[PDB]
């Protein structure tokens, strides 16, 4: 602990005194999982390998629902080539969970992938497919020249070209209705300026790889507060509760004891949370009992020394902590029963709680001061507050003083600061 | 100002005791008052009285208060003991004696009487 | 503040971007461990004046003054008085949420128990004594005769107390009720005291807050970032929640440096009022309550003083010709 | 100060933004608030003796 004061202070001697030099915390003793108990794989074979791919403005969806998802799978496949997520890290989709997952699948152009993104614009994100600006997902596309192509040009794929306004996120727009391009009105048939608002794709197998046929797949992940569905593979660890851990409840990462809960949550509610955002309480999602989240306890570690000239001894103070936690900061040979003090400034350890009392050397809190005397050791003790004394008052007595002495007193004060530019 | 242009009448402001005076000292970015108090000491016991009461009027003193060494009354300044005789000088009358919660029959000492006898 | 655990929680992630701010977490910690050791200097200043725990004699034969609502009361382990209790059932959040979130409550060197043992020898000291133990050692005086000193002292000639004794003891018993009265049912005079405590846990409750929000990352969830993305993604929006809970957190010491500047300036205050009020008797026109000052008793509340201030107002005037 | 006004002008893109900062601006507001309330004190104490 005096190396610890050293450091903090960055200094070689240490003064007489109290100092903060560690927070002490309580150390996960396992790391808990828990998924919902799930057997069921997720048809991710079925989006990425039918043989007919939607057209992008008439943009498949299908939700994917209460399985299991190996998504590095997916990402280490060479097949894609492009595979661009957006609020999450594909690597860290292995161990999320989310209440759904929409598959959204269609071809476009080779040049138009860029379009598939947040916030993008272009005759795609704007009048067939538009991700919201705040997208939690993965974008998957590959070149189907091998698939979606034909000699003479394959006419089954189409885009709308015109629009009326630019669409919402995720809306789709199926609508037949001949567009006005024209200053006049088009009656519903074509003519001058009033174009068919569909065209198709050329994908002749001859064409460049800007015009190749490339089929897409949009995973977007619903992270709700409501139960999860879908889930990375990994496997739930049976529960431990009043040991301090690591856990993982659906893809909630932390860290606390996990106590049984009296709070009443009602049947919809998954996550309990504290006055600021973090989690106070969890559902288990496979016995679905309430457990509460509170942190493995910590403090502040004052370390009490005299000078390092007087001694290199040292007390510790577990600031707010019970002698019934601390661990027998980073050292582990403190919290020996031969100095052990419980202190409503903590618990103090390596200081002798003496019966006298003194005035205050080292003040540690709650009345309670701290001083190196003797075969010199750290005391702790109640501090002193002055001689007790009794006036000997009387109706009718009075004391005056018979004599005086002169006194002179040094009263120092500050006046200035040094002057900085 | 108060302590060192001054004599202070506040009890702590410039240092334990009665302030005498103070003196100024420069310190590196600071004053330094050296205040000089009287601090008073050796106090002894006496029995004291609000009032004599003499030929049915009730004495008050002055200045000082009214001690006694267990045979006789004198009058002394309140901060230091110097006893004087108690006389009509350094006494006032107010009122006679029935009014004072404690007062105590001692003769007062008229200076003129004497003077007068003496002549 | 346990600086990393408010911005960070656990996370050595974040604890590791925390450490590219270089000393700004140490800085915040010493100027909040120099506030709390300046709380302690305060209440030493005020209370632990008296260099001596003076006891009152075990009879109160004080002519006729009555400083039972004053003076300590055996009747509980406190050994408050009954202003004092009723001063400490009136003054006296969160702190669950705050203790799991880094912020934490130091006690006082002083516990109330030394404070109260404190105003007792302040007490003792003034109507066993009068001032002189301030000056020096407590002299014994007769309480009746300490009050005739203070009658001079605001140029009352003494013989007005000892003619009047019966009365002006049955007028300051008749105050000192009405302070009890007064401070059981009032709604305003410790506006100061409460004022304090509500902004101090204002500017707690505020801080948590602040842990909600966030400051335009992902999430305010600092853990939710780090089950959703990996070093390169997340430490854009570590870096965004590290902003803004380090401005929040340097938001709360700077404020509360401020506050203890005033507290500060209170204290001496306090302090100057126990020395020339208590331990005095002030010619200072105000300071010791309004009229002339006959003398003031000090009685601790919670993380304040209250002083009990005697003074003799002038009534039912008469108009007369002067030359 | 209007915090929001300050800030922000009119503009609700902004305004959306700046609730992200959390309670900012109502510190600000309420220690100018309590600066204000302390000259109206400040002046009682001097005059209205
Ligand atoms: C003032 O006197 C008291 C006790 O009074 C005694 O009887 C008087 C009639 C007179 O003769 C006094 O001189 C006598 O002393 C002293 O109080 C005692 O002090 C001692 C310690 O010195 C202590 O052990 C006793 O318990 C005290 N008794 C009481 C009743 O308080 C006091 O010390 C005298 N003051 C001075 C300055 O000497
Ligand atoms: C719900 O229905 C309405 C009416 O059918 C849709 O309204 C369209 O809104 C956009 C602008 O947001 C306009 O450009 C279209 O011309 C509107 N259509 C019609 C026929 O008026 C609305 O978009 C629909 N919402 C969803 C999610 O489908
Ligand atoms: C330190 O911890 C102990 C328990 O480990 C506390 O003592 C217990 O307090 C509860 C009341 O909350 C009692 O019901 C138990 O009987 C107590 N047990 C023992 C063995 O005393 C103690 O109060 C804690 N002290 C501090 C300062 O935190
Ligand atoms: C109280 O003080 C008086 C001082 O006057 C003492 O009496 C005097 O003693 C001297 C001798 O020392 C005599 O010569 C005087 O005649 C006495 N005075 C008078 C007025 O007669 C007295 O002894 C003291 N008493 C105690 C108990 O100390
Ligand atoms: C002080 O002196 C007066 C006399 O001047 C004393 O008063 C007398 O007391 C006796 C009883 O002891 C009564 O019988 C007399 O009538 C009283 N005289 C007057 C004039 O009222 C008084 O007792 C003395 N005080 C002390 C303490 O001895
Ligand atoms: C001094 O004043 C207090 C005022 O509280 C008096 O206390 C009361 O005394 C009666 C008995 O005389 C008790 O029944 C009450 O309960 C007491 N009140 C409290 C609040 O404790 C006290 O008697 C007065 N003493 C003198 C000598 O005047
Ligand atoms: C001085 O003022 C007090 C009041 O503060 C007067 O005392 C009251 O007198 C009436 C009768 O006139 C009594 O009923 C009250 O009980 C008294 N009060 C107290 C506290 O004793 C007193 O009479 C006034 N004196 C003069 C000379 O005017
Ligand atoms: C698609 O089907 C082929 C067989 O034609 C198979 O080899 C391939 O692994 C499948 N791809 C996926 C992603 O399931
Ligand atoms: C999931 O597991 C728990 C035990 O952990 C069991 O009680 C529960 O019935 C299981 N749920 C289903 C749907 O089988
Ligand atoms: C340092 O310790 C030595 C003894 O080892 C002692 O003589 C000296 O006075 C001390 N000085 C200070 C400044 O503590
Ligand atoms: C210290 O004080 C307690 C009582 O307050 C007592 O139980 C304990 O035995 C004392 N220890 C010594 C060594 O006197
Ligand atoms: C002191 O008390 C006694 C009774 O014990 C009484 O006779 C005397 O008048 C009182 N003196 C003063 C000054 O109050």
């Amino acid at each position: 602990p005096l190396s610890e004061t050293k450091c903090t202070l960055k200094s070689f001697t240490v003064e007489k005194g109290i100092y903060q030099t560690s927070n002490f915390r309580v150390q996960p003793t396992e790391s808990i999982v828990r998924f919902p108990n799930i057997t069921n794989l997720c048809p991710f074979g079925e989006v990425f390998n039918a043989t007919k791919f939607a057209s992008v403005y008439a943009w498949n969806r299908k939700r994917i629902s209460n399985c299991v998802a190996d998504y590095s799978v997916l990402y280490n496949s060479a097949s894609f080539s492009t595979f661009k997520c957006y609020g999450v890290s594909p690597t860290k989709l292995n161990d999320l969970c989310f209440t759904n997952v929409y598959a959204d699948s269609f071809v476009i152009r080779g040049d138009e992938v860029r379009q598939i993104a947040p916030g993008q614009t272009g005759n795609i994100a704007d009048y067939n497919y538009k991700l919201p600006d705040d997208f939690t997902g993965c974008v998957i596309a590959w070149n189907s020249n091998n698939l979606d192509s034909k000699v003479g040009g394959n006419y089954n794929y189409l885009y709308r070209l015109f629009r009326k306004s630019n669409l919402k996120p995720f809306e789709r727009d199926i609508s037949t209705e001949i567009y006005q391009a024209g200053s006049t009105p088009c009656n519903g048939v074509k003519g001058f300026n009033c174009y068919f608002p569909l065209q198709s794709y050329g994908f002749q197998p001859t064409y460049g790889v800007g015009y190749q046929p490339y089929r897409v797949v949009v995973l977007s992940f619903e992270l709700l507060h409501a139960p999860a569905t879908v889930c990375g593979p990994k496997k739930s660890t049976n529960l431990v509760k009043n040991k301090c851990v690591n856990f993982n409840f659906n893809g909630l990462t932390g860290t606390g004891v996990l106590t049984e809960s009296n709070k009443k949550f009602l049947p919809f509610q998954q996550f309990g949370r504290d006055i600021a955002d973090t989690t106070d309480a969890v559902r288990d999602p496979q016995t679905l009992e309430i457990l509460d989240i509170t942190p493995c306890s910590f403090g502040g570690v004052s370390v009490i020394t005299p000078g390092t000239n007087t001694s290199n001894q040292v007390a510790v103070l577990y600031q707010g902590v019970n002698c019934t936690e601390v661990p027998v900061p980073t050292w582990r040979v403190y919290s020996t029963g031969s100095n052990v003090f419980q202190t409503r400034a903590g618990c103090l350890i390596g200081a002798e709680h003496v019966n006298n009392s003194y005035e205050c050397d080292i003040p540690i809190g709650a009345g309670i001061c701290a001083s190196y005397q003797t075969s010199q050791s750290i005391i702790a003790y109640t501090m002193s507050l002055g001689a007790e004394n009794s006036v000997a008052y009387s109706n009718n007595s009075i004391a005056i003083p018979t004599n005086f002495t002169i006194s002179v007193t040094t009263e120092i004060l500050p006046v200035s600061m040094t002057k900085t530019s | 100002s108060e302590c060192v242009l001054g004599q202070s009448k506040r009890v702590d402001f410039c240092g334990k005791g009665y302030h005498l005076m103070s003196f100024p000292q420069s310190a590196p970015h600071g004053v330094v008052f050296l205040h000089v108090t009287y601090v008073p000491a050796q106090e002894k016991n006496f029995t004291t009285a609000p009032a004599i009461c003499h030929d049915g009027k009730a004495h008050f003193p002055r200045e000082g208060v009214f001690v006694s060494n267990g045979t006789h009354w004198f009058v002394t300044q309140r901060n230091f003991y110097e006893p004087q005789i108690i006389t009509t000088d350094n006494t006032f009358v107010s009122g006679n004696c029935d009014v004072v919660i404690g007062i105590v029959n001692n003769t007062v000492y008229d200076p003129l009487q004497p003077e007068l006898d003496s002549f | 503040v346990d600086c990393t655990m408010y911005i960070c929680g656990d996370s050595t992630e974040c604890s590791n971007l925390l450490l590219q701010y270089g000393s700004f977490c140490t800085q915040l910690n010493r100027a909040l461990t120099g506030i709390a050791v300046e709380q302690d200097k305060n209440t030493q200043e005020v209370f632990a004046q008296v260099k001596q725990i003076y006891k009152t004699p075990p009879i109160k034969d004080f002519g006729g003054f009555n400083f039972s609502q004053i003076l300590p009361d055996p009747s509980k382990p406190s050994k408050r008085s009954f202003i004092e209790d009723l001063l400490f059932n009136k003054v006296t959040d969160l702190i669950c949420a705050q203790k799991f979130n880094g912020l934490t409550v130091l006690p006082p060197l002083l516990t109330d128990e030394m404070i109260a043992q404190y105003t007792s020898a302040l007490l003792a000291g003034t109507i066993t004594s009068g001032w002189t133990f301030g000056a020096g050692a407590a002299l014994q005086i007769p309480f009746a005769m300490q009050m005739a000193y203070r009658f001079n002292g605001i140029g009352v000639t003494q013989n007005v107390l000892y003619e009047n004794q019966k009365l002006i003891a049955n007028q300051f018993n008749s105050a000192i009720g009405k302070i009890q009265d007064s401070l059981s049912s009032t709604a305003s005079a410790l506006g100061k005291l409460q004022n304090v405590v509500n902004q101090n846990a204002q500017a707690l409750n505020t801080l948590v807050k602040q842990l909600s929000s966030n400051f335009g990352a992902i999430s305010s969830v600092l853990n939710d970032i780090l089950s959703r993305l990996d070093k390169v993604e997340a430490e854009v929006q570590i870096d965004r929640l590290i902003t803004g809970r380090l401005q929040s957190l340097q938001t709360y010491v700077t404020q509360q440096l401020i506050r203890a500047a005033e507290i500060r300036a209170s204290a001496n205050l306090a302090a100057t009022k126990m020395s020339e009020c208590v331990l005095g008797q002030s010619k200072r026109v105000d300071f010791c309550g309004k009229g002339y000052h006959l003398m003031s008793f000090p009685q601790s509340a919670p993380h304040g003083v209250v002083f009990l201030h005697v003074t003799y107002v002038p009534a039912q005037e008469k108009n007369f010709t002067t030359a």
